[PDB]
RNA sequence: UUUCUUAGUAGCGGCGAGCGAAAAGAAAACAGUUCAGCACUAAGUCACUUUGUCUAUAUGGCAAAUGUGAGAUGCAGUGUAUGGAGCGUCAAUAUUCUAGUAUGAGAAAUUAACGAUUUAAGUCCUUCUUAAAUGAGGCCAUUUACCCAUAGAGGGUGCCAGGCCCGUAUAACGUUAAUGAUUACUAGAUGAUGUUUCCAAAGAGUCGUGUUGCUUGAUAGUGCAGCACUAAGUGGGUGGUAAACUCCAUCUAAAACUAAAUAUAACCAUGAGACCGAUAGUAAACAAGUACCGUGAGGGAAAGUUGAAAAGAACUCUGAAUAGAGAGUUAAACAGUACGUGAAACUGCUUAGAGGUUAAGCCCGAUGAACCUGAAUAUCCGUUAUGGAAAAUUCAUCAUUAAAAUUGUAAUAUUUAAAUAAUAUUAUGAGAAUAGUGUGCAUUUUUUCCAUAUAAGGACAUUGUAAUCUAUUAGCAUAUACCAAA
RNA sequence: UUAUUAUAUGCACUUGUAUGAUUAACAAUGCGAAAGAUUCAGGAUACCUUCGGGACCCGUCUUGAAACACGGACCAAGGAGUCUAACAUAUGUGCAAGUUAUUGGGAUAUAAACCUAAUAGCGUAAUUAACUUGACUAAUAAUGGGAUUAGUUUUUUAGCUAUUUAUAGCUAAUUAACACAAUCCCGGGGCGUUCUAUAUAGUUAUGUAUAAUUAUGCCUCUAACUG
RNA sequence: AGCUGGUUCCUUCCGAAGUUUCCCUCAGGAUAGCUGGUGCAUUUUAAUAAAUAAUCUUAUCUGGUAAAGCGAA
RNA sequence: AAGAUCAAGGUUAUGAUAUAAAUGUCCCAGUGGGCCACUUUUGGUAAGCAGAACUGGCGCUGUGGGAUGAACCAAACGUAA
RNA sequence: ACCUAUACAUUACCGCUAAAGUAGAUGAUUUAUAUUACUUGUGAUAUAAAUUUUGAAACUUUAGUGAGUAGGAAGGUACAAUGGUAUGCGUAGAAGUGUUUGGCGUAAGCCUGCAUGGAGCUGCCAUUGGUACAGAUCUUGGUGGAUAGUAGCAAAUAAUCGAAUGAGAGCCUUGGAGGACUGAAGUGGAGAAGGGUUUCGUGUGAACAGUGGUUGAUCACGAGUUAGUCGGUCCUAAGUUCA
RNA sequence: GUCUAAUUAAAACAAAGCAUUGUGAUGGCCCUAGCGGGUGUUGACACAAUGUGAUUUCUGCCCAGUGCUCUGAAUGUCAAA
RNA sequence: UUAGUGACGCGCAUGAAUGGAUUAACGAGAUUCCUACUGUCCCUAUCUACUAUCUAGCGAAACCACAGCCAAGGGAACGGG
RNA sequence: ACUUGAUCUCGGUGUUCAGUACACACAGGGACAGCAAAAGCUCGGCCUAUCGAUCCUUUUGGUUUAAAGAGUUUUUAACAA
RNA sequence: UGCUUGGACUACAUAUGGUUGAGGGUUGUA
RNA sequence: AACUCUAAGCGGUGGAUCACUCGGCUCAUGGGUCGAUGAAGAACGCAGCAAACUGUGCGUCAUCGUGUGAACUGCAGGACACAUGAACAUCGACAUUUUGAACGCAUAUCGCAGUCCAUGCUG
């Protein structure tokens, strides 16, 4: 009842006071989990800490798709191409989500090129030895030449500045988009209303030939 | 950061009533708390102050997700600013590979806006949506806007 | 799952008060799956009971009785719609490969956790003080740093102790887990993908629907439940505004298993605090959930501190004695068991003073008492003139010699290419001074002391007179102008 | 013609008058007399005394409290306008058409500091319920024009000062430009609403013809846009 | 708890109101008025007026009280 | 009729003044229980009564004065001669 | 004529407001002189003497004014903590505290002396608050006047002679003695319900017995409650615990 | 005869008497959310529920209103299914 | 005889188990007249025991702004100041 | 006598005093008229009272927008008065 | 046996195994 | 005089203030460890001297084993068994009462049975 206020849809009306996370464990947590990625290297092998070989394409949001979210998706078609092989791919990394419909086959094309500039770089090493398919190399073992084991998963992406604010070359300026911007979208509107108008063109026919 | 040193709650130590008037004391919820009563006591205030308080406007969108409608809006009285610096003197150069071709849709900005007067250099603007008066200006600048993806 | 966000919003709401989430987007952490239902088609399966063997300190495994019992009123098993199985084609396809157990490997190889040992170095002199040095000062030389230093984090110890001790830094040792390599034995499996073909088995009084109540943001239901009605497999559900029609997209319910991120006021093991400091802090620093109250549920305190060491006052005396007085002890009893320190309220005594005017208390002014505080120097018209005595030596009047700086200027570099400017470096000239010599280094000078002097030995303080100044008060003495009346 | 007054009265010296709060000539006395310490002056310290005058009990609600209004015997110590989320205004600070790293990751002398991927928040367009559309003018116009406004540059002139007379600065009058900010006004223009030009006309494309949806031509039914 | 009581150091400077309106309002708020603070823009109302603000006067309007009237409605 | 362009005008066209004024932000406290007097007045016989108009005090104000006293008179108070 | 308010006038002084300058120091300014230039008289320069190192987020300098609740702002003071610092202080006496020590400031308050003391502490610049008390029929602890004694310690008459002992003896320690009491429907002699060592001996002091008190239901130290037949047990009742 | 222990011991209360009401138990009246149970190891000369208040005497008129009731015309009005 | 009792009863606002009337016996019940009786009184006085009091011993509290001589006056319109 | 301006649309103004909400009134702009010979007048009653917020119910308006995976049609949400 | 003392056992719900059983549930041999 | 008032010195009364603190409080970090194999909690008896706290159960202030290596301590019995071990920790072997989920049934009763094994007495 202030008469500069500020109507105040502040709900801590609920003893709210019981709850409160104080976060004074943000940084104990940060070392904890920092610490943990230092355990989780060593034990899981020379074993690359993270990193399924994450699968980005194109996202839902029609503006967020340069919003790249990490390629979870586990790909059962872009493994025929890869050959590829459900299986043998989760031994290597091939993270397991069998509920995708990647249908917009650009995103074919990329992903993979992804899997296949990967994969020469997975040094099949087969304990005992013999071993069939590495199909390496004794020199192109881990430990001899190669020593790999990196990081973080860049979102590739590939710029951003943009800038396709490149010399084109730029004809179209008999070109009248405006007219048509507006019509398109009339056109969309208006699609039922046309075919009402079609349907109702046909029965007065049906009626004067009757 | 705080002091209570600089506080004067500290200074009305002793001044009997510490600015809270000895006749009409301020004790606890005088007005009744908080918006209460907006149709009775603070019907002054709020008709003043926040007015459009109260009852309806009402077309009742059940389930609007913000992603369909998000659409921000770039003005073309920037849109230049899209071109990084040291390449926006550069192609007023005069020399023509051109026109101007600009990803406006890269940069985020669903939707071209209209807003007015940009200089003669023909732009080619690459946007989802248009306002046709931003085409307008932009086609009497002898550029188009390409209808974008 | 959680966090960041959306969002104090979509939306709900006597649309009043007030309430309100998820998707996409961002991140933390990530991990996947299996029945049952198909033709295994010689129940392939399982619990138990005994005995062989094995060997934990087994409800164990191996083997035999093919001993009971379970089980076709159904269990193995492929295999779970995120599909899948069988044909053929492809494809890998091997004296093997993989797993599970046993193996300590690497002549104890390494890491972590614990117990726990480790130490590198002063208890040198002096002085204070004292109970104590841990205080103050000294400690060659290392460009004056006591010794040590990967440790000058803490506590203990008689104080402000890196060096007195324990620890700390840093590791040694033992144990236990990890890092179980080869190797042995046991068990099992031989791919996965794509094509074509044949099959393609799927949770029910539930889904859903009408009502009701409850609940949500969920609104022409948001979940949940009751009741009535009650399904189906070109089904079913979902697609936040009910319906029918016509579609599409999207999953696959009415079944089951599953780490991590995610919680933690209890418990155990631990570490910190611009936390509190004994009416505080937890109820409880303590024989504290005690003592104590209440029939009971429950209610539930107050209350820390001698000293370095008890050295806790022997002894003598008075008193029945507790106590007192002497004495001892103690650095101090002005620490003698409300004991560190020691307040106020209050009281006794002593000391001063008064007492019928307001009961008392009070402020100011004047004033006495006790009590206290403040207290300066050289000059009329100036303190300089003059004389003596001492001392100085870069300077003393200045010259020279050496030393380094300053003022002004320039260059070479940098700063800003370049300029001005500034800065580093370097150089020149002008000078001034710190040391040395020199007329003299008291020929003299200068520096430093002392005496005497003109009204006068004065101006800190208080006093006299007179001249003035500002505000003012109160008289004196001198002389006019005009008007009325006369 | 006479009187009166001021100027023509400089330089030296001066305990002369003032110099805008001009107290001192002159003098006496106490006395700083080494440490020690006399003597003088001055004092509502505590408190006592003596005299006058004044002093009613604070806190509080209340129009008014010394009240025959209420609490408070007395004293000590605890003891009451806070913290936090979210907010407005003032101001400072950082950066600025952007800003905020600390969700997290990299790292550590460690719950800190240093670094910081990516989003998201807010701002950068609003208004209609929403569909929707889009602030026009101009590279520019701090919204345009206009009126009051500063500060500057600036025409031209005057006075003053300094000056080498070249010259500059101030003050006043004055012409023009920017003139923001500040203040005021009439508008324009995004959105809605009304009257209504969007009566109709033009333009493009569909559509058609032609070559291969497209291009070209034509119509401008239809669709779209505009005054 | 809109009620009662209390609220903890000082000095300096400025300094109220019990009124308006609305309210189950009337022991209270909000609101306007009075109050302070923070400043800002310009000073011919400013730094070494030919621009006003608001009080007299003047000029120019208004009024139905005092008085008067009822042999005026 | 406005906006308004241009040219003409001795002295700015009552009087004192300006403690400088105007303007904005806070949406700030405090107030929403008044009390008294001159004058004017209504209700009431009247009241230290209930209620207006204008203005000043008191509220928030001692001091001097009315012997005394919230309000009346004189006067607004830094500290002293 | 006289008297007389914080009014009025003047003056010193406080504060607040106002108004103005102050910020060439390798420089400036004043004073005296020697030289030089011009001139009568002035400046330049040389020399000698003197002043000037400004919290210029203040001073010098100036004028006008000050009631004041509510309230607002401004600037300090005190208190505990913290980063930094004074190569801070300190058991040779810290902090604390009593204090007619002396002084400072309008005050908030400060320092110091003296006495007591015994182990640690403070000033300044920034930084944070559980930050300053007289009150709240405040809380908690302590203490007065009432009042070293005023209420009272008075119902059931209530003793008393007097031997013993001790520090003290009306009672309470007690005999003897003596006045009486309850007046066997008991102030007796037993038990349950209850009590919980209270019973009893010995020691016997302070506290307790609203008095004393050698004595006690006190205080200290010991001992004592023996059952086939009495109760519990067992049994059922009202009633209950519950598969 | 009873009571307001601790300000009311009565004229109040109770009370015999008097009258009124429901009920044959799958009931009446009653408890429990419910299960189940009280009255009731009771059976109308019983049990339950009321009102007035010994004896004597008297018990009038009023069902319009508000309760209560019914083999009542019960297509009044009238819910969900 | 503002009492009581018997009457009268247009009875403000009596009344019939909402019980009305009458009533023996009963009542630590309400009320009225007379008597007996008395310190209930006129009209006071004395006495017993225990206190109060004083003393040895023992020893609180209520309450308390500061506390305490009146009269009038003003003032919150009744003062210990 | 003739009629429906007691009209439509949008803004202002007065009162109340925030000179705000509300109601009613006053003068206009844009419509469209009504009347009279016209000039003119006329947004109710010569002037001064004669009545009501949000949500909500509903109607009338354009036939417009939404019912968020597409339509269509019922239904439904709405915006203007 | 008698009399007396010590230890170990004796709850309930429920699964499985054990064996005894059981019903005009129901089947069959006679 | 005493008393009272006022002040001061000293002594009481009283425990404020200061400085200390094996405690409290709050945040962070690691771990998952009760129970019919009889819990947590309760009761009961226990130390040379104990009455509690604390510890423990009838083997009672504690026993094995293990580690360390000479105390405990108020006074002492002890101290010896310091070289086989004090005493404390470790505590992995045992004990672990009467109870309590609490289990034969009860519980103003430590009350009363049944069963197996076993002992003495009598025979």
């Amino acid at each position: 009842g202030k008469g500069n206020n500020m109507i105040p849809n502040q709900h801590y009306h609920k003893w709210w006071q019981r709850h409160v996370k104080t976060w004074f464990n943000q940084p104990a947590r940060k070392v904890r989990r920092h610490a943990n990625r230092v355990k989780k290297a060593k034990a899981v092998f020379p074993r690359p800490a993270s990193g399924a070989l994450r699968p980005v394409v194109r996202c839902p949001t029609i503006r967020y798709h340069t919003k790249l979210r990490a390629g979870r998706g586990f790909t059962l078609e872009e493994l025929k191409g890869a050959g590829i092989g459900a299986n043998f791919a989760k031994t290597i990394g091939i993270a397991v989500d069998r509920r995708r419909k990647n249908k917009s086959l650009e995103s074919r094309q990329r992903n993979i090129q992804r899997l296949k500039e990967y994969r020469s770089k997975l040094i099949l090493f087969p304990i005992n030895e013999k071993k069939i398919r590495a199909g390496e190399s004794s020199l192109e073992e881990c430990k001899l030449a190669t020593q790999l084991k990196g990081p973080v998963l860049p979102i590739k992406n590939e710029q951003p500045a943009v800038v396709e604010f490149r010399e084109v070359t730029k004809d179209e300026k008999k070109f009248k988009a405006f007219a048509t911007l507006r019509k398109a979208r009339t056109d969309a509107r208006l699609v039922g209303i046309r075919a009402k108008r079609a349907k109702e063109a046909a029965e007065s026919e049906d009626a004067a030939k009757g | 950061m705080s002091n209570i040193k600089r506080k004067k709650t500290r200074k009305l130590r002793g001044h009997v009533s510490h600015g809270h008037g000895r006749i009409g004391k301020h004790r606890k919820h005088p007005g009744g708390r908080g918006n209460a009563g907006g149709m009775h006591h603070h019907r002054i205030n709020f008709d003043k102050y926040h007015p459009g308080y109260f009852g309806k406007v009402g077309m009742r969108n059940f389930h609007l997700r913000r992603q369909h409608k998000f659409r921000p809006e770039i003005n073309l009285d920037k849109l230049w600013s899209l071109v990084g610096a040291e390449k926006f003197a550069e192609l007023e150069k005069e020399k023509s590979t051109k026109a101007p071709v600009i990803d406006l849709v890269k940069f985020g900005y669903y939707k071209l806006l209209g807003r007015g007067h940009l200089p003669a250099r023909p732009v080619i603007v690459k946007a989802k949506y248009f306002s046709k008066k931003a085409e307008d200006k932009i086609k009497k600048a002898g550029g188009v806007c390409l209808l974008s993806a």
